[PDB]
């Protein structure tokens, strides 16, 4: 229930189309002649989108009751903050965190000075600054996902669903260097396979 | 943000 | 530029992100337990917005000049006529008759009769019939595209973007039974090495 | 609606 367009639109549709290859290091890379910010600009949009349905569908399973914190793993716990509201990290639970993280991004997805919709005007100079500290925060709902609810994902089957998702979003930011590797230590394992 | 044990 | 949506969104979602195993005869599959009119429906949709964007990159080289017919290779033609409007089928344009087509389809798609946005609402008896019509009739959009167009096709580099949403197409028309091997008999050289 | 050479 979606349909026509441009010209972003058919780069999301271009890189959705261009994974049906198997070979994900080749589908991630930059069009020739593309602009870098809008290339980044539009999968961050949809892995965006691709996590947010991932975690709708355990969301049943992720609870203040089960998951007091945000974990990934016993060694990993995150605290929120991010401008302004929150300045100093709080302590609170892994679906208030994810709606305080979802919430945000979506923040600065419908800031036009940020991800603009009109198609001629350039994204910021900070823009990939923006891009990194987004994609590094929604990884983080990944490894909640693998370590507590993966159960949970194979109850549903969903798991093919995020390991394909999750195989595109670590090839894509390992091409375009959008997140450091301290950051992907929770799933440093996992990662290594893939 | 990110608390490491 | 779009972001959040359910129920039969996660599904697109979830067959967007499966075809990122290279493997597209199993990703093509219908979910365990999912509603298979509502699976073609999901994909149908997606199939119809692709093919609209991959149109649209080479709209500029196809013309009432260089076309004056919709031909798959020089052995194949097509007069469109749907129900009532247009009856007996009309010789027309390459540009106008997929104008016909594309806004046929969307007309089909915006009827809540056969497309019911609403999650809890049958998809009519005759659903099966009015995809396969609209899948049969989308499959003429890359079999025009193929035989005329592909130099333009890789002027711009949309190839890779157009043979993996091709090949997504025909494993999926074939998976469900969607289009007889008479209406594939233009590309079926191509189709073969698939 | 489909015509053949
Ligand atoms: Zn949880
Ligand atoms: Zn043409």
């Amino acid at each position: 229930p979606k349909k026509n367009g441009s010209h972003q639109y058919e780069l999301l549709k271009h890189a959705e189309a261009t994974l049906g290859s198997g070979n994900l290091r080749q589908a991630v890379m930059l069009p020739e002649g593309e602009d870098l910010n809008e290339w980044i600009a539009v999968n961050t949009v949809d892995f965006f989108n691709q996590i947010n349905m991932l975690y709708g569908t355990i969301t049943e399973f992720c609870t203040e009751a089960s998951c007091p914190v945000m974990s990934a793993g016993p060694r990993y716990e995150y605290h929120w903050a991010d401008g302004t509201n929150i300045k100093k990290p709080i302590k609170c639970s892994a679906p208030k965190y994810i709606d305080y993280l979802m919430t945000w991004v979506q923040d600065q997805l419908d800031d036009e000075t940020l991800f603009p919709s009109k198609i001629g005007v350039p994204f910021p100079k900070n823009f990939m600054s923006v891009a990194k500290t987004i994609l590094k925060r929604l990884f983080r709902v990944y490894a909640h996902i693998y370590h507590q609810h993966f159960d949970s994902v194979m109850q549903l089957q969903e798991e093919a669903h995020l390991n394909t998702s999750f195989k595109h979003f670590i090839f894509f930011v390992q091409e375009f260097n959008l997140i450091d590797r301290r950051e992907l230590a929770p799933l440093q394992e996992l990662i290594e396979k893939l | 943000t990110m608390v490491i044990n």
